[PDB]
């Protein structure tokens, strides 16, 4: 079960990136499960609580999700556990 | 036939005992949790929708103004747009934090229902199914209006 289920819509996470000034994409960044905190370039996972910050200019979101929240079941719904796992290699 | 009229062992496991002391002491620790929980994340969510439809007429007005508004004039209604922008951001973030809690308190107060079902609790199981019923039902709902609110911002910009 998600730790937020107000936010496990795409168009409720990606409202919150009204006012972005990072290069991170942020259709990419709400498709991947995350919404912004409203603090720098913070976002946290609806499903997994899992938050991220310090992005790079061209980084992959899902990657980051499987990266440091391999265990979160939103990802695995949408990536699958090879996905996941490649990351881990 | 009739039932074997009988009794003699105590029914007397450590364990059988602690559980359904266990039981009750958790139910109402839960029930507890899920009211004060539940009010609590209502409120926000209320306070939260009021930041919107707050600045969703602050874009209706601005909207209208389109043109009739004068330099200095049109920064000042967007210093007031940035300074609701925030409120709704701050009163979003409070929400959010706290519909995690209920996520939790609700739960929680699942697990105590289940396990008084399981021990043979039916009382105390049936109420706190039905209080979870309820603030299930009426968490849903605010939230249903919460993005009618939301809609019509983004409508609005």
């Amino acid at each position: 079960l998600p730790r937020n289920p107000s936010m496990a819509d795409y168009e409720a996470r990606i409202f919150t990136f009204g006012t972005w000034i990072y290069s991170v994409n942020k259709e990419q960044l709400a498709r991947a499960g995350f919404y912004a905190l409203g603090e720098g370039d913070k976002v946290k996972c609806f499903h997994c609580g899992g938050g991220l910050t310090d992005w790079k200019p061209s980084e992959d979101p899902w990657e980051q999700h499987a990266k440091w929240y391999p265990g979160c079941k939103y990802l695995l719904e949408q990536k699958g556990q090879e996905y996941i796992n490649n990351i881990h290699l | 036939a009739v039932p074997i009229a009988q009794k003699s062992e105590p029914h007397s496991l450590s364990s059988e005992a602690l559980m359904r002391r266990a039981v009750s002491l958790v139910t109402d620790s839960t029930s507890t949790d899920l009211s004060q929980t539940t009010y609590a994340l209502i409120e926000a969510i209320t306070e939260y929708t009021k930041a919107v439809y707050t600045l969703t007429s602050l874009y209706r007005q601005y909207t209208s103004l389109l043109g009739k508004m004068n330099s200095e004039e049109e920064d000042e209604v967007w210093q007031v747009i940035i300074g609701a922008r925030a409120e709704m951001t701050s009163k979003h973030q409070e929400y959010l934090k706290l519909e995690t809690t209920w996520m939790t308190a609700v739960g929680l107060s699942e697990m105590a229902a289940e396990a008084a079902y399981q021990t043979g609790a039916d009382q105390a199981s049936i109420t706190a199914r039905n209080h979870i019923q309820l603030v299930k039902l009426q968490v849903e709902e605010v939230h249903q209006l919460s993005r009618k609110a939301e809609t019509k911002l983004a409508e609005a910009q």
